[PDB]
RNA sequence: GAUUACCCCUUCUACCUUUUGCAUAAUGGUUUAACCAGAAAAAAUCUAACAAAGAGAACUUUAGCUAGAUACCCCGAAACCAG
RNA sequence: GCCUAACGAGCCUGGUGAUAGCUGGUUGUCCGAGAAAGAAUUUUAGUUCAACCUUAAAAAUACCCCAAAAACCCUAAAUUCCAAUGUAUUUUUAAGAGAUAGUCUAAAAAGGUACAGCUUUUUAGAAACGGAUACAACCUUGACUAGAGAGUAAAAUCUUAAUACUACCAUAGUAGGCCUAAAAGCAGCCAUCAAUUGAGAAAGCGUUAAAGCUCAACAAAUUCACCAACAUAAUCCCAAAAACUAAU
RNA sequence: CGAUGUUGGAUCAGGACACCCAAAUGGUGCAACCGCUAUUAAAGGUUCGUUUGUUCAACGAUUAAAGUCCUACGUGAUCUGAG
């Protein structure tokens, strides 16, 4: 888990400041594969497939996700418009490619 | 065979992919595949697998 | 299909996530008052908010 | 089922038959 | 234990000889 | 044949259908001058019993 | 003509069945998956001591309206109306 | 499944029993009508009466006693004994 | 043997609804959850316990689990134990039956022929109405109903089928010593010097021994030249076919 | 195992080629004759008797040759029952 200086500018990341948090998104099936990694894909709420769910970045969720990252699609969770506030929590949308717009389809 | 495996323009290797335990292909392979390195299969051995 | 294309663009893989063709009502009276919600689209509101 | 070293060249699993085939040697071009 | 870096810190059986015991039948001055 | 296959079906006719009798005729002209690929004019056999 | 000896896909002799080349391309785009998984798990946002306890209240709430939850499992009240409603079976028009 | 159209087209390895596994070339049935196979309330749970007491005698009682409701198949041997 | 068409011991009635761990059968709809074997047993064709599970109830902690920690000669994959964190599970009490005849794949071993669709244990997986043409065990898959909507996953023809090496040219000491019936470059032993610009007391063939042919060295002259070859089965071969109009 | 009838012959034979004969050919320690060995070819053919229930084997006579093997070691709802 030690990334290369390269790996940064392929894939976006920020060589100095981590992302805050974590979308998750289960592709594989959990079935032909131990018991193990199923408990871990039960207590992460990936339960459903394709449905996106956010996570922390702290190491203790780190450590489940590393047991099962075969199984699941990661990708970091971008805010154009910042953290939504009270105002706004009804008009949030989530894209396809990782962020999230507080103001959707205004009037 | 130290030439051939440092040139190698294929990104992905054995040695990467089951030490990473990447696509759950630890249920397939041997504990003993970690050390092989895939070169070794019973006790056949091809000295052109890198 | 063409649903990296999509993804390429940052529409959804499927055209009916979150699109323009699912979110508008798709029927409203002739004179003009708006129709009630579907019932898919406040589901979709919820777990969203 | 068979012994882990055998004498014909035991036939393996499928998906490894994969894991072989997609880290292969490719030399430079 | 084996993974833990203390392993081995017990070891003696290489300090002293291994001291052949004067086995009945075995009882030789081999020199 | 894989051009007059299609022909023979109606695959060609966006009003194709198996159960409707949709289907047109083919004609082949010079088929004593077929150029069979590679050494097969003499690898490929014809079996009957 | 030619046999696959006892059953094709099990025991000493199998069927010969080949890699594809559609196989190999599966292989690769799971595998560029994953790799880009096990980057965004390299650096995390914050380290292993900054993190001891610093969600311990919302854990022990969520725990406590579990337990009030379950404790409230009691048979449901019994009213007049439910014993009294059943008259209404030989209701007349007079 | 359909279709203007009965077929033509497309898609589907009968049913029970018995087994690790049965379209199996394992068992049984030609078909129809009639007849043919789950039964007991000691401890328990649910509801109610009355309660340090309950029960229309005889008993049980450190919240118990009395009453109700909830339960456990059919066909078949070679044999054995007496008259 | 025979004793009324069946006698290793008649027939009939009664005991009799004899008794079977053994075989067969077990009759309306719909819904919820749902188990493959540890221990004794004239016991392994069965039962009774434990585990697991169902229904009801009470209570608080269960899984994941970092550092620390668990043997002395050498010793892998990795387990045990535990805070955080993620998540709702777990224990106890009261009632219970079924099951206790297992198959394959991957992994660590044992018996066998480093044989079996073989057998005995431990860890893990599965028992699709999709894919591998057919297919219990391999891969994709969180199994509701209706629609003449849409995006995707596993996945469809697998590689090579390989090896030409051809000029020109040979004379000295000398049958070198030894050896042997005879050993003249060519059984063996020993030495391996030396004429000629050029040629080994000899690399191969040959002779009883010689003779003779050929290869190294002259000159001439200059594409490249390590290696890579492996028979057949019995009813009738087995989709048909295709080397380029743009493919993450 | 609520049955897949079991050796040999008789009848009829289907097939493979790792060919016994018949056809073509390479090699030889192939002069010729008689042989040994290898390649190619399965349309046809591959005998009659004494003893044994015999397949097998021994022996007599002959033939261009008396091939190897599969087919539920073919074939008993066609026969035979010696074993
Ligand atoms: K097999
Ligand atoms: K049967
Ligand atoms: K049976
Ligand atoms: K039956
Ligand atoms: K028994
Ligand atoms: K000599
Ligand atoms: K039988
Ligand atoms: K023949
Ligand atoms: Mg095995
Ligand atoms: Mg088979
Ligand atoms: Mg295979
Ligand atoms: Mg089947
Ligand atoms: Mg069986
Ligand atoms: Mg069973
Ligand atoms: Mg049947
Ligand atoms: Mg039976
Ligand atoms: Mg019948
Ligand atoms: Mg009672
Ligand atoms: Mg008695
Ligand atoms: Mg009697
Ligand atoms: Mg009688
Ligand atoms: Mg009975
Ligand atoms: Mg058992
Ligand atoms: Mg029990
Ligand atoms: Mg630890
Ligand atoms: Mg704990
Ligand atoms: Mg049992
Ligand atoms: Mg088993
Ligand atoms: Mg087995
Ligand atoms: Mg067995
Ligand atoms: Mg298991
Ligand atoms: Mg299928
Ligand atoms: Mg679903
Ligand atoms: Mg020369
Ligand atoms: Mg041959
Ligand atoms: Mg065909
Ligand atoms: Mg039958
Ligand atoms: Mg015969
Ligand atoms: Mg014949
Ligand atoms: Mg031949
Ligand atoms: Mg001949
Ligand atoms: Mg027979
Ligand atoms: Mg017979
Ligand atoms: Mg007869
Ligand atoms: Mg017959
Ligand atoms: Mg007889």
């Amino acid at each position: 888990f030690q990334p290369s200086p390269e790996d940064h500018e392929k894939y976006g990341g920020d060589p100095q400041y981590p992302h805050k948090l974590h979308i998750v998104t289960r592709i594989k099936s959990t079935k032909r594969r131990p018991y193990w990694e199923k408990d871990i894909i039960k207590m992460l709420g990936l339960e459903k497939a394709h449905t996106p769910q956010v996570h922390k970045n702290i190491p203790s969720v780190n450590a489940k996700l590393k047991v099962v990252k075969h199984l699941i699609r990661i990708k970091p969770l971008k805010l154009p418009q910042g953290l939504p506030t009270e105002e706004d929590m009804a008009n949030t949308c989530l894209k396809s490619n990782g962020e999230l717009v507080v103001r959707w389809l205004l009037n | 065979q130290e030439e051939r495996e440092r040139n190698n323009q294929n990104p992905w290797t054995f040695e990467r992919i089951a030490t990473a335990n990447m696509l759950g292909i630890r249920k397939v392979l041997s504990p003993y595949d970690l050390t092989h390195k895939g070169r070794y299969w019973g006790k056949f051995y091809t000295p052109e697998r890198v | 299909a063409g649903s990296q294309w999509r993804l390429q663009q940052g529409f959804a893989a499927n055209p009916s996530g979150y699109g323009p063709l699912t979110e508008l009502p798709d029927w409203s009276y002739a004179d003009g008052r708006p129709a009630p919600p579907m019932k898919g689209q406040l589901r979709r509101k919820a777990q969203r908010e | 089922g068979s012994k882990a070293v055998t004498r014909h060249r035991r036939v393996m699993h499928f998906e490894r038959q994969k894991l072989m085939a997609v880290t292969e040697y490719i030399p430079p071009k | 234990y084996r993974s833990k870096p203390t392993h081995g810190i017990g070891r003696y059986k290489h300090l002293v000889k291994a001291q052949e015991p004067k086995k009945k039948k075995g009882k030789v001055e081999v020199r | 044949a894989a051009m007059a296959s299609v022909k023979l079906q109606g695959l060609h006719k966006p009003v194709y259908h198996q159960l409707s009798d949709c289907g047109d005729h083919v004609v082949i002209m010079n088929t004593r001058h077929i150029a069979f690929s590679g050494n097969k004019w003499e690898q490929k056999v014809y079996s009957s019993h | 003509r030619n046999r696959i000896p006892g059953r094709q896909w099990i025991g000493k002799h199998r069927r010969p069945r080949p890699v594809s080349a559609q196989a190999k391309q599966n292989m690769i785009r799971r595998l560029e998956t994953e790799a880009e998984n096990q980057y965004w798990l390299s650096r995390p946002f914050l380290t292993a001591e900054q993190e001891r306890g610093h969600a311990a209240v919302r854990r022990a709430a969520a725990f406590q309206a579990l337990k009030a939850a379950q404790a409230a499992r009691f048979p449901a009240h019994r009213r007049l109306e439910e014993q009294l409603g059943h008259l209404l079976v030989t209701r007349k028009w007079s």
